[PDB]
RNA sequence: UUACUGUUCCCUGGGAUUGGCUUUGGGCUUUUCCUGCGCAGCUUAGGUGGAAGGCGAAGAAGGCCCCCUUCCGGGGGGGCCCGAGCCAUCAGUGAGAUACCACUCUGGAAGAGCUAGAAUUCUAACCUUGUGUCAGGACCUACGGGCCAAGGGACAUUCU
RNA sequence: AGACAACCUGGCGAACUGAAACAUCUUAGUAGCCAGAGGAAAAGAAAGCAAAAGCGAUUCCCGUAGUAGCGGCGAGCGAA
């Protein structure tokens, strides 16, 4: 679905969850934000993903392909 | 035109992964006996039991269709009335201590010799001929017993005693790699079907982990006991 | 599952094709180090780096094994090393008159670092077992004529 | 409010980002050794098929000494002085079953390893502030972005 | 950008009240806040359902039962 909000880079925003132990209530859950470092291939950009896009930002041709000209270094 | 050793070769004609069956491991076990003279073919089986105990131990005999039976020329040699029960039983040749002078001449048209315990005194002298040729009767082999009748008639079927050691693996040469193909099949099959009926009631779960059929000096091969 | 290749204090050389450590390449070995990523895309590529290193067993060996074939029926080697002193000789033979003799007739040249320990000074038949590589060997004969 | 049912915050632990070595200490897969000699067989055989040819690049006698199983009545193995060369098996003897040649486990240790915990070090993040170099012409006390370097060090924090 | 009248998709998200008490539940995933687009949107030709008979896109209307089922199986909701 959609991971909560604590930044961007790829995912959208919050998507609260609930409970079921002994009662159901709307719990304001967060996300496993975190960040990753990447220099080689481009310029230093601290992309703070959500441990679920790490395979679509530094793996595929998301940016791995060191390209000279083009849009701003940042994903935007 | 190529130089080779004695392991790399055979190791190529065999596979550890694949589970070769009886019929398949037949035309293969013979190709793994590229050694001088006639090599013997054994069969190692991994039993899942406890060697420390005795109730888990296995001890019995297997009747090999080939190698023994009627093809063998067992010669009975006793005295008294034990000579009559020998011929009536179905022995190739029977005689008292008179035939003792026959074997000294060069007559060795036999492979199995049995006698009582009231003639071993003279038979012991044949320890120079029958002794080395393993033809001399011994209490262990059961070839020495007053009941020569049940003896000569017993070898008519041929059996091979087997047990379990401190490890738990059993193996008994069902023949050589010189015998025919169809033969090496009934022997191996009979060896298993027999030992299987000797499984201890204390055994729990799989009684057989894996079966193998190796020779004197050569790679092994996992044989399927079910087939 | 990665490709070490450059063995460095790690259990595995020339790339490991078997289960290996994890979380040790996600940000270290891979970046500015040794391009691993043992994936079906780099697998076939990795082979092209070793298969060409094995071909020398079916190609290079061929263009080196024929040495014993090309040199075996060649005419007798007539090289006079000055035979005198009543029975001894004057000329010296250590490796020159053991390989340079190949050029003595019908061009052709061979390295001198392919001969075993020299032979005693005489005039009889010599056994110069030509040894190129530790995989193939040849045979060469030498004779002397009193000049 | 020491009424009940929940929750925010403040905390603890496991699983993830935190991965790579070393030291000590368990276990498992088990490598190499050591008690399944009660008696008889003088010699410790834990055993089957050999049962008779083979073995010649993986431990085959004594005086003397120690350890390892019982120098600890006698044996096997590592060695200094003394110290024949092809060997062993075997009939008989004889226990239910006996050790050479070709193949084979436990309880408990050492070693090679897998793995669950403490205790150290460095570094590949991460955290953070911090000489300085930068987005210059920002001749403004400042968040943020980047290079280099220093410090802590993959033990927070963050998420479930 | 219209500080956009309703309809529609999506994110987030009550209480009063009902349960003749009330924290489960129900009452509202309504109202309300916010984002986007069309004038239709959404959905849509199907790893469905049924069944060993066969139908066979989605959506909408009338039935099949407001039975079955679910629930301090209480209130109440409500299939195919």
């Amino acid at each position: 679905r959609i991971c909560p909000f604590t930044g961007k880079k790829s995912n959208r925003a919050n998507k609260v969850s609930h409970s079921n132990h002994k009662t159901k209530k709307l719990q304001f859950v967060n996300l496993q934000y975190k960040r990753i470092w990447w220099e080689a291939g481009k310029r230093y950009v601290k992309l703070r993903l959500s441990t679920k896009a790490i395979k679509t930002i530094e793996k595929n041709g998301l940016d791995a392909v060191a390209k000279k000209a083009g849009i701003d270094l940042s994903k935007k | 035109r190529t130089r080779s050793k004695r392991f790399l070769e055979i190791q190529k004609l065999r596979e550890i992964k694949q589970e070769y069956d009886l019929k398949t491991a037949l035309s293969l076990m013979k190709q793994m006996s590229s050694t001088k003279f006639v090599e013997t073919a054994e069969a190692h089986f991994r039993l899942n039991i406890d060697p420390k105990y005795n109730d888990q131990q296995l001890r019995a005999t297997v009747s090999l269709p080939k190698g023994t039976g009627k093809t063998v020329k067992i010669a009975v040699l006793a005295q008294g009335d034990k000579i009559d029960e020998a011929k009536a039983a179905g022995a190739d040749i029977v005689g008292g201590e008179e035939l003792i002078e026959q074997i000294k001449g060069g007559f060795m048209d036999f492979d199995k010799l049995i006698a009582t315990s009231d003639m071993m005194a003279k038979v012991a002298s044949l320890g120079r001929i029958l002794g080395p040729r393993g033809l001399m009767p011994t209490p262990k082999a059961g070839t020495v017993t007053p009941n020569v009748a049940q003896a000569v008639e017993e070898f008519k079927k041929g059996k091979v005693e087997f047990r379990v050691d401190k490890t738990g693996i059993v193996h008994i040469p069902f023949g050589k790699l010189n015998f025919e193909e169809e033969d090496l099949l009934i022997n191996l099959f009979a060896t298993i079907k027999s030992v299987e009926t000797n499984k201890p009631t204390g055994a729990k779960g799989v009684y057989w982990k894996s079966a193998h059929i190796s020779s004197s000096m050569g790679p092994s091969i996992r044989l399927n006991i079910r087939e | 599952k990665v490709i070490l290749k450059e063995d460095v204090t790690d259990l595995g050389k020339q790339g490991q094709l078997l289960d290996v450590k994890a979380g040790f390449f996600r940000n270290f070995l891979l970046p500015t180090g040794k391009a691993q990523l043992m994936t079906p895309l780099l697998l076939k590529e990795l082979k092209m780096e070793d298969e060409r290193i094995e071909a020398e067993k079916q190609r290079v060996k061929e263009e080196a094994q024929q040495l014993a074939m090309v040199f075996q029926t060649v005419g007798a080697f007539k090289v006079k090393r000055k035979g005198g002193k009543g029975k001894l000789i004057f000329g010296s033979v250590t490796a020159q008159d053991l390989v340079d003799i190949i050029k003595s007739q019908l061009q052709k040249d061979i390295d001198k670092r392919l001969v075993s320990l020299p032979e005693i000074r005489e005039t009889g038949e010599y056994i110069a077992e030509l040894k190129l590589h530790p995989d193939v060997t040849a045979r060469v004969k030498i004779n002397v004529f009193a000049n």
